[PDB]
């Protein structure tokens, strides 16, 4: 198709690589070791090893976790079953007893000792063991985490007390439902303890979560949890204004393909005030990218808008790109085959940055002079984008071009009417 | 140090949903009560026409897009919007599976900044049963269908409880689900439950998951379900005659695993294990609930594939009752959810209950006991994996709720 609708998405899980640290034949929690004193630990200590995933589903651990903190390594090795099983009834009876022990805790536990909440270097060794790089997972040079893969690899491993047996992939299929657990518990722990994770955290956070959406396999899955746990982390930051830029600028530097950036602009919620701000300020950061404009530090909107409609003029775009193209190519010989193909990939393009002036063009506060501002934004789109536009029935990208401005036309009248 | 939330309205009801969208409702405080200050309103008059004529043309995908756009925290679709969307879209059976994402995607947008209560509901019992029972339609949007309603009740009951201190009346699971006015639709749901149990598919995969999904579904609704009216306790056990009959039949064994294993409400799990384990027993026991009389079926209980086998199955159901069991004793369930969100608040202590007078020796010489009559019956040495379960059983014995 000319326009596919969706952004194509990317290979970020590789399962070949996937469980290189643990799996289920190696986490138990006797190898924790702890002093035996209550029933509940000699029970522990003396039962079995598949009884240890009886005790978990069935509620015995929160039936006799009613009073008592339930010790650090409990909680780590339980979040590691969570996310490394893969029946999916035993991963969501975990992640229930996992919900219910904190919550319970949390309610009893008033020590300085904070309800526990998975640390970065936890995060990134649960969804490393998944089969997610480094660089994967923080794909930014300019902010890196506060460790190496080296130190984790080797905490992890260590203090799980292998290449007897030919390593077989953990999962050979898309784990939906681990993932969609530990971001559930991710949520929860950011909701019940705000103040868990620092700013730089919560930065890193943001990026790792972005760049895992982008998975080829995770188009069809519905990520409402992942709005959900956005909502929370842009909520927990502290110093907001200043960070917003930042975070826009990480946002934009993940990937080169336009409909990926696109898609992230989508997936951001929109109905709390900073993620209006997070939507509009990264689409004036991908505007600013791509039309190759010189980020000279990016009313004034509108004139810089008005510019920006100039420059995505589809015959300008199109000649722009033969110049490029022709410039690279050695003979710089264009057919009508790649004319049109070129012409394909300008018309994507202009696709793209309509959807983007769509966003940015939103806005809840307006003073009245605002109404030439969009009394000139439709003209342009009428002058510059609509009449150099001429419509092919044998050419149907021409006509959801032309659709789509139809539509954005239609938006802006009826706010500017709506005073 | 940290200002804690009112964290006590959490305890209310721990057992899994499907989305945890409550989390944006904790707040009562500056943030909530301002975003709520605006008095809401629907789709402007305007906009209402655009997104019909959307409709008109036949391009759903405009539809849900233009939804999503005009859907905010200070406008609600109208009711006939929502009933388009889910009636039209979401179970047409033509369309491709992005177009149901989407639609997806809406109502749980929708959901999470309104609350739909009693007199905004869209679906009605007739459409849920349309999809699950009418075989012959394979609709690839019934889970996302079933995940909705089942979301939907319980927010529902959550909210209800949450603002009704002294009546339930005006709640979805009161006038969809109660077990006295609509008892047919519990066993419908049970018959349904029990079908997809039954659904082969397991033989010495990704629509094993659908299964499941939908299973914990049933069985979410089972136990609100027991929970709506004001005593757990004649409901559970209504519940737990109807359903005696169908586990009864169920062939093979790994299903019956599964029908036990993934049992959310804790009382219903311990009525129909006590019901088939007194139906399996020759002299019949007056002995209540309790540790008592969970030694009476385990000395007097029966078998009703080598016998070893079955015994094993015996044993795990001794292990899930024992559970269950300890559970039920310390949760309170017995009584009524509104005024055992007063007793969770005033954090009162349970007592000890008759029948639960036993020490050491008694559980260790029962299950001696056992053992040489599991091996006047069948011999030894006994099978290692029946080992190990009757080693675990002694183990849980020996917790024997010391006190």
């Amino acid at each position: 198709d000319a326009i596919p609708d969706h952004h194509p998405g990317e290979e970020i899980f590789n399962f070949l690589n996937s469980g290189k640290i643990f799996n289920q034949y190696t986490l138990d929690l006797r190898d924790s070791g702890f002093i035996g004193q209550s029933a509940v630990e000699k029970l522990i200590l003396k039962s079995g090893k598949t009884d240890q995933i009886f005790l978990t589903t069935q509620g015995f651990l929160t039936s006799a976790y009613h009073y008592v903190q339930c010790p650090v390594p409990v909680l780590k090795w339980l979040f590691r079953m969570m996310s490394v099983h893969t029946d999916c009834i035993v991963s969501v009876q975990i992640l229930s007893t996992l919900m219910e022990i904190t919550i319970r805790n949390d309610t009893f536990s008033d020590s300085p000792v904070w309800p526990w909440i998975p640390s970065l270097s936890d995060v990134a060794a649960v969804f490393f063991n998944m089969g997610i790089d480094f660089r994967s997972l923080f794909p930014l040079e300019n902010l890196q985490p506060d460790f190496n893969e080296d130190y984790l690899v080797s905490e992890t491993q260590t203090t799980s007390r292998s290449e007897d047996s030919s390593y077989k992939p953990i999962f050979s299929t898309l784990p939906e439902t681990n993932i969609l657990n530990v971001v559930k518990f991710l949520g929860l722990c950011t909701s019940i303890h705000p103040e868990g994770y620092q700013d730089r955290e919560i930065m890193l956070l943001i990026l790792m979560l972005f760049k895992m959406s982008l998975e080829k396999q995770l188009k069809q899955i519905p990520l409402v949890d992942f709005q959900s746990l956005l909502i929370n982390l842009m909520k927990n930051i502290r110093d907001w204004n200043t960070k917003v830029p930042e975070l826009c600028l990480g946002i934009n530097e993940l990937s080169s393909h336009p409909h990926n950036l696109l898609w992230l602009v989508q997936l951001v919620p929109n109905w709390t005030s900073r993620g209006r701000q997070l939507r509009q300020c990264l689409s004036l950061v991908i505007i600013s990218k791509l039309l190759d404009e010189k980020h000279e530090d990016v009313n004034l909107q509108v004139s810089v808008l008005h510019r920006y409609l100039v420059q995505m003029k589809p015959s300008d775009l199109l000649k722009k790109m033969v110049l490029k193209k022709k410039a690279e190519q050695p003979d710089g010989i264009i057919d009508d085959s790649l004319h049109l193909e070129l012409e394909k990939q300008a018309y994507y393009l202009t696709y793209i940055l309509l959807h983007l002036v769509g966003e940015v063009s939103c806005s809840h506060s307006f003073s009245s002079g605002q109404r030439k501002h969009f009394v000139l934004l439709c003209g342009a789109l009428e002058k510059h984008v609509k009449c150099d536009i001429r419509e092919d029935a044998r050419l149907f990208y021409r006509t959801k071009v032309k659709d789509l401005v139809a539509r954005i036309h239609g938006k802006w009248q009826e706010i500017i009417q709506n005073c | 140090l940290y200002n804690r939330p009112c964290l006590h309205r959490l305890k209310y009801f721990l057992r899994p949903p499907v989305h945890h969208l409550f989390f944006q409702t904790l707040i009562p405080d500056k943030d909530t009560r301002e975003n709520k200050g605006q008095r809401l309103e629907p789709i402007p008059h305007r906009r209402l026409r655009m997104v019909t004529n959307t409709i008109e043309e036949n391009f759903p995908l405009g539809t849900v897009q233009f939804l999503m756009d005009f859907v905010s925290p200070q406008h609600y679709p109208p009711r006939e919007i929502v009933a388009h969307i889910i009636q039209k879209i979401l179970l047409s059976g033509s369309e491709t599976v992005d177009v149901l994402k989407e639609a997806y995607m809406l109502l749980m947008k929708i959901q999470q900044l309104h609350p739909a209560n009693a007199k905004t509901v869209e679906w009605d019992w007739k459409l849920l049963t349309y999809v699950m029972e009418e075989e012959g339609q394979t609709l690839p949007g019934r889970v996302l269908f079933l995940r909705y309603v089942v979301q939907t009740l319980e927010d529902d009951f959550q909210q209800t409880l949450r603002r009704q201190r002294q009546h339930l009346q005006q709640s979805i699971a009161n006038m969809v689900l109660s077990c006295d006015k609509q008892p047919h639709n519990v066993r419908d749901v049970i018959k349904w439950l029990v079908k997809a149990v039954t659904e082969d598919g397991l033989t010495q995969n990704l629509t094993k998951n659908t299964n499941q999904l939908i299973v914990c579904q049933l069985q979410r609704m089972l136990s609100i379900a027991v929970e709506v009216d004001r005593t757990p306790t004649c409901s559970s056990n209504k519940i737990a005659e109807m359903m005696f009959g169908f586990v009864l039949d169920i062939p093979e064994r790994s299903q019956r695993e599964m029908f036990f294993t993934t049992m959310e409400s804790h009382l219903l799990r311990c009525k129909v294990l006590e019901i088939i384990f007194l139906h399996s027993c020759e002299t019949p026991t007056r002995l209540p609930l309790s540790l008592a009389q969970a030694l009476y079926f385990l000395n007097n209980s029966t078998s009703l594939k080598s016998q070893w086998q079955t015994w094993d199955e015996l044993v795990e159901r001794l292990q899930f009752l024992l559970s269950s069991y300890q559970h039920v004793l310390r949760e309170h369930l017995r009584s009524s959810v509104i005024d055992r969100k007063d007793l969770i608040i005033k954090r009162i202590k349970p007592k000890p209950q008759q029948g639960d007078d036993i020490t050491v020796v008694d559980v260790e010489k029962q299950i001696e006991a056992f053992r040489s009559r599991l091996i006047q019956m069948l011999g030894e040495p006994l099978v290692p994996q029946l080992q190990d379960k009757v080693h675990l059983l002694k183990l849980l014995l020996f917790y024997a709720a010391d006190l």
